[PDB]
């Protein structure tokens, strides 16, 4: 295994979750991004970072609500998600590629790929934002 | 904070070989702004004070006063290269829209493009 | 004998800094043919084997077999620079017309041109 | 004085002349070209050389008849003119500039300058190709 996400789960609308993307390699090897996918849709960019400098990308739908950040000691990239909305519900994947941050910038946003052009992908983690699933 | 196409920075171009333009000198950002935002590198064209008049179609003159230069200079669109952003030192100035149109035309000539 | 736009040469790009493309590697001539004939320098774009699929709009793929490469490669139109002609080593191949049209479009994107 | 031409004079049609352009500086300082000008006309490129490599330019009207060459020891550039025609009659100038050879290539190829953009010029030397001036 390369990339591994964790930290999904159920949250009520307005809640927060922090997703973690554990990289097998030190974070200078590639830029790392979060994508999300709902049933039958294409994976869409959420937020990207190149850890060796500070540079980020945020999709318009999550600006001022989500924050991407790096933990070099744990080779982990986090997606802090605040003020979550039902429409944020999706499978969240992390991905890594030498050109990922430029990919986020040029195509989010939208010329068109299959997204399978980026080298590394996690298995995905479910995020459900709902006032109707028990738990809450 | 953001690096914009048409900005002019001081940058250390050395080491170079042969007839490549070297030294610390002003350069103009010619990469598109999406690459400027998200790439670790920028693409630049060199500016020199060693000549003060355009000599060939790939040359664009820039005046000492309006821009913030030691002397009347010329942008060499035949002298371009990709620099890691760490090379960029002081931001000195940025070219007018009209000036950048001259630069675009010389760049089309330099690179054999035409449209 | 004449250096033509679209030719592919082996060239020593080092030394470089940061995220600049270095090493001895194939490069494609992108300077116009008049500059190729009469200038001491040429303008080139780097080719790498470290990726084999285009990643961004400034990338153009080139196939291992048709061109004379160790592996499926990609031309980096965000990695361009001006080289003294002495850097050019073996001439390896030259791009088809269709391929050069892809290169022209990526170069227009890379340099913020549009026409 | 910087550049100085010599070697003009009268020749019969079909004859030869060798023009010399004596440079005050060693020939690696700039490319050197020959231009010619007839009464009331603009100076036109004849032949150019960058002495540090071998590179040359020849105008279409003189190809296969004129040869430009360098003598580094004498800091001199020569224009060997064979098979001369009456229509070669003109004042011949040499010029020097760091960008002269590219200038010859781009404008001969004829966008348009004033030619006064090149840094250094000789005083000119008269070349007359005629079967009617005495001498011959
Ligand atoms: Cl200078
Ligand atoms: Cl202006
Ligand atoms: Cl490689
Ligand atoms: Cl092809």
């Amino acid at each position: 295994v390369q990339l591994q996400e964790s930290g999904g789960g159920l949250v009520q609308p307005g809640g927060s979750l922090r997703l973690s993307c554990a990289s097998a390699y030190t974070l200078d090897y590639y830029a790392i991004g979060w994508f999300r996918q709902a049933p039958g849709k294409e994976r869409e960019v959420v937020s990207c970072i190149r850890s060796s400098d500070g540079s980020t990308y945020y999709a318009d739908s999550v600006k001022g609500r989500f924050t991407i950040s790096s933990d070099n000691a744990k080779n982990t990239v986090y997606l802090q998600m605040n003020s979550l909305k039902p429409e944020d519900t999706a499978v969240y994947y992390c991905a890594a590629d030498s050109y990922l941050l430029e990919f986020c910038g040029y195509y989010s946003g939208y010329s068109g790929p299959a997204s399978g052009r980026l080298d590394y992908w996690g298995q995905g983690t479910q995020v459900t934002v709902s006032s109707h699933h028990h738990h809450h | 904070d953001p690096i914009r196409r048409g900005d002019v920075y001081l940058a250390d171009l050395s080491p170079v070989q042969g007839s490549e333009q070297g030294g610390v000198r002003p350069v103009v950002i010619i990469q598109n702004d999406t690459g400027n935002k998200y790439s670790p590198t920028v693409i630049v064209a060199a500016i020199t004070g060693r000549i003060n008049k355009a000599k060939i179609p790939t040359h664009v003159e820039i005046e000492k006063k309006k821009y913030k230069l030691d002397k009347d200079s010329v942008i060499l669109l035949e002298q371009i290269r990709t620099l890691d952003k760490k090379r960029l030192k002081e931001k000195l100035t940025y070219l007018s829209d009209d000036k950048m149109k001259e630069v675009d035309n010389a760049l089309m000539i330099s690179l054999g493009l035409n449209a």
